[PDB]
């Protein structure tokens, strides 16, 4: 509930694999947010995406709502987010840029899978922190 | 995917296990017997005195490769290690002849010999439990016959060809009794050891000891121990007509058949298939066929050099892997 | 050797990746490279001598499978664990850099993986190339670490 | 010189097949490929072991110094 | 074939030299 | 009592276990890979991997990092025992198939 930083439904326009066999760069425009655009690299053998399909895209922190320092998966029966999402990535917002007055772009790297999210009014929701989950469901 | 190795036109995909807890949120596939016990299967396609073909189904690549590696380079076998030349007047050098004798495989059962201790002086190191002595005394003479002039050198000279069968077993000590029912002979008697002319002589004896293929190839007991993943051919959409014949000609002769009546091509025997991915270059079956390999289905082909049966070789490989695991578990861990 | 990684004629690095090292780095960091936990840990053990502690980061892909990218592998190459002090920040163009789809779009949005972004020893974009792991470049990973 | 005992790559014994290969070629002549296949030399390494062997020991034995 | 030799024959050669 | 076969590498070892490097002599990819697979099938193990530091040395460093449940030594012991049980299963199946045919 309070851990989702961004949430929108996107209509995919283009899915081009550029010299790739499992990663595509999808282009999607928002629904009812005419200014919000989305460019996203997706593993399409885990989450296949076709041109003109509806994607519910959510950005959240704290997906699950020791000093071992190595990431440990949550328990199998854990009531967490991503139960209702088909594709989840973990990355970091490393760049905020202005594309025009009242319009900014946010850049995420999910281990090299890049996402560029564009919009206007998200200033109290999107930050430059490691905690950023991308949740996509068809 | 999902246990199937992907055979594409330019690359191979999905080649790793992905069967451990931590692959996904469902921390399944954690180790336990009584799951491996019920899953694992062995299917012996054929068994011979020297070649075994068997399937290890639902086992991991690492374990199967461990068995293959142990068979190639860790199952002991008996080979000549030292050759003592009393006389060699042939055109083949002594080192070359010794190497050839060492490469000759001997039909002597391992576990009937004891490992030589290297820490012993050469005059007490070789015992009757450690060593097999093979003698070789061949002399060439002109044949006392009158055949056609300059014929082949078989009726022209006597003992012109030295064969592995000319290696004579020389029992030492108690070997006169233990080896009485199973005299040591080369596994391939007709190996051409040497060719030599009248007046030339080879007189030697060779000491044959247990050894490891990792140390020297002559000790390897398999002429090749190997496996292959079971091929998988998926006909996604029906292929019929002359297209079916074209599709069928892209595989080895008996791989996929043509149905009579329904007229559609069908996969008749994917085990016969060598994965040349010849179908993947034709653009008319690009959307009609998917080539794969079952990742946990191993078709083992073990062919013995001759000393032991291939089933014994494989069982010894499994025993060796288990024994090294056991010995490591029993070893105390040093700081 | 450690005191002479740069040529004195220009200051550019001269001890760096050769051909197969560059090709292997490029193949690891290729955008199609995804590794499960077992493969990743074996890669890190081969990367070290099986005697280096690695802090395994969260995987790039968490659903349906826990998959790490090769860029995370090379991030762990740069900074194996928290006790390592090597925090590297780097912007570099790979030798084969096709520009992004639009003039105004930033450089890491290249149509290929032609622009390397490293922020906090974490490789965020771009393949591991000759231009970022080889000789003659002052935006090199090893040059920056030096 | 003389046929190697074993295939370099496989370790399969090929030194017991040289003479049978020669007699397959001479008596009731066969093609080289079918002669190799009839001897069990299936893999191409073991095939080249016999196919590419130059029997130089016969030429060397013409200069036998102990006649 | 199809007859066990590992059961009936004690494996001496498998001992560590 | 072989005190040279397996050695805990103290420099590459965490406080209170859960991370360790073991040096095993006279072993190579054969045991290393099978042991690594079996250990990785342990839910407590978060990092298993071996390396042969140099081909000129009959040596093998295997790395185990766990969570807080068990130690790296216990993970290694469990992996070795599970490898033995796997080998027993394979031996039994192969023997029964050979006898039946
Ligand atoms: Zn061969």
């Amino acid at each position: 509930m309070s851990n989702t930083l961004f949430d929108d439904i996107f209509q995919v326009s283009e899915v081009d694999p550029g010299r790739y066999n499992k990663v595509c760069r999808i282009e999607a425009a928002s629904t009812t947010q005419d200014q919000c655009k989305l460019t996203l690299d997706i593993n399409v053998e885990l989450f296949p995406v076709a041109a003109q399909d509806s994607l519910t895209v959510t950005i959240a922190s704290s997906l699950n709502l020791s000093a071992t320092r190595s990431w440990r998966p949550p328990q199998a029966g854990d009531r967490s987010l991503a139960d209702d999402y088909d594709y989840v990535m973990y990355g970091t917002a490393y760049k905020f840029e202005e594309v025009s007055k009242d319009l900014i772009a946010v850049y995420y790297s999910f281990g090299g899978l890049l996402m560029r999210l564009e919009g206007n009014y998200r200033n109290l929701n999107n930050l430059k922190q490691e905690n950023a989950y991308l949740l996509i469901r068809r | 995917m999902s246990n199937i190795v992907g055979i594409e036109y330019n690359r191979v995909t999905n080649t790793t296990s992905t069967d451990f807890p931590g692959f996904s949120k469902d921390a399944e596939n954690e180790w336990n017997v009584e799951k491996f016990k019920k899953d694992f299967e062995v299917n012996i396609s054929s068994l011979d005195a020297r070649e075994a073909n068997f399937d290890l189904i639902n086992i991991d690549t690492s374990i199967a490769n461990a068995f293959r590696r142990i068979m190639i380079s860790e199952v002991p076998s008996v080979a000549a290690e030292y050759v003592y030349f009393f006389n060699n007047t042939s055109v083949i050098q002594d080192e070359v002849l010794a190497h050839r004798i060492g490469l000759v495989p001997l039909k002597v059962d391992p576990d009937m010999l004891t490992w030589v201790d290297s820490n012993l002086p050469d005059d007490e190191k070789f015992t009757d439990e450690n060593t097999i002595v093979l003698s070789l005394n061949v002399k060439c003479t002109r044949n006392p016959d009158a055949p056609k002039g300059s014929t082949d050198p078989k009726e022209l000279y006597n003992n012109a060809h030295v064969y592995a069968r000319d290696l004579k077993f020389e029992p030492q000590g108690r070997q006169s009794t233990t080896f009485a029912d199973c005299p040591v002979v080369p596994a391939d008697p007709d190996i051409l050891l040497a060719k030599l002319r009248p007046g030339q002589e080879i007189s030697l004896k060779a000491h044959c000891i247990l050894g490891i293929g990792g140390d020297h190839a002559k000790f390897s007991p398999v002429s090749t121990a190997s496996y292959r993943l079971l091929p998988q051919i998926n006909i996604l959409q029906p292929i019929k007509g002359e297209s079916a014949r074209r599709f069928q000609k892209c595989f080895p002769p008996g791989v996929i058949g043509i149905d009579e009546g329904s007229d559609e091509a069908y996969v008749k025997d994917a085990r016969k298939d060598t994965v040349s991915r010849e179908v993947l270059r034709y653009e008319e079956f690009a959307d009609k066929v998917k080539l794969g390999r079952v990742r946990n289905h191993f078709i083992f082909n073990v062919e013995s050099a001759g000393a032991m049966t291939p089933e014994e070789i494989f069982f010894k490989s499994v025993r060796i892997l288990k024994n090294k695991a056991e010995y490591l578990k029993n070893c105390p861990i040093t700081q | 050797v450690k005191n002479n990684l740069l040529t004195p004629k220009s200051g550019e690095p001269i001890i760096a990746a050769t051909q197969d090292f560059i090709t292997g780095s490029y193949l690891i960091s290729h955008k199609d490279s995804f590794y499960d936990r077992a493969t990743l840990t074996q890669l890190l053990s081969m990367m070290s001598d099986g005697i280096e502690h690695f802090d395994i980061p969260p995987p790039a892909i968490m659903k349906p499978y826990y998959l790490w990218t090769g860029k995370q592998v090379f991030s762990l190459l740069i900074k194996p664990n928290h006790n390592s002090p090597v925090v590297i920040n780097l912007d570099a163009k790979n030798k084969v850099f096709v520009p992004p789809k639009s003039k105004s779009l930033p450089n890491e949005m290249s149509q290929n993986d032609g622009f390397v972004i490293i922020r906090g020893s974490q490789i965020l974009s771009g393949v591991m190339d000759k231009s970022v792991l080889g000789d003659g470049k002052k935006h090199s990973v090893f040059y920056t670490i030096l | 010189m003389i046929v190697p005992v074993r295939c370099f790559s496989c370790g399969k014994v090929v030194g017991d097949k040289w003479e049978s290969y020669l007699n397959l070629l001479q008596e009731d002549e066969l093609d080289e490929g079918t002669a190799l296949s009839r001897l069990g030399l299936k893999r191409y390494c073991c095939r080249r072991m016999i196919l590419t062997h130059v029997d130089l020991i016969e030429k060397f034995l013409r200069y036998n110094p102990l006649e | 074939v199809s007859r066990d030799t590992w059961n009936t024959k004690n494996m001496r050669s498998l001992e560590p030299p | 009592p072989d005190r040279e076969k397996i050695k805990l590498l103290t420099q590459a070892t965490s406080e209170d276990g859960t991370s360790a490097s073991f040096q095993i002599v006279e072993e190579d990819h054969t045991l290393g890979n099978a042991l690594r697979y079996v250990i990785m099938k342990n839910p407590d193990v978060e990092f298993c991997g071996y390396s042969i530091p140099h081909p000129s040395e009959n040596l093998l460093n295997i790395r185990i990092q766990t969570y807080g449940e068990t130690t790296a030594v216990d993970a290694l012991q469990k992996g070795l025992k599970d490898l033995m049980d796997l080998c027993d299963v394979v031996e039994s199946k192969f023997t029964e198939k050979i006898k039946s045919m």
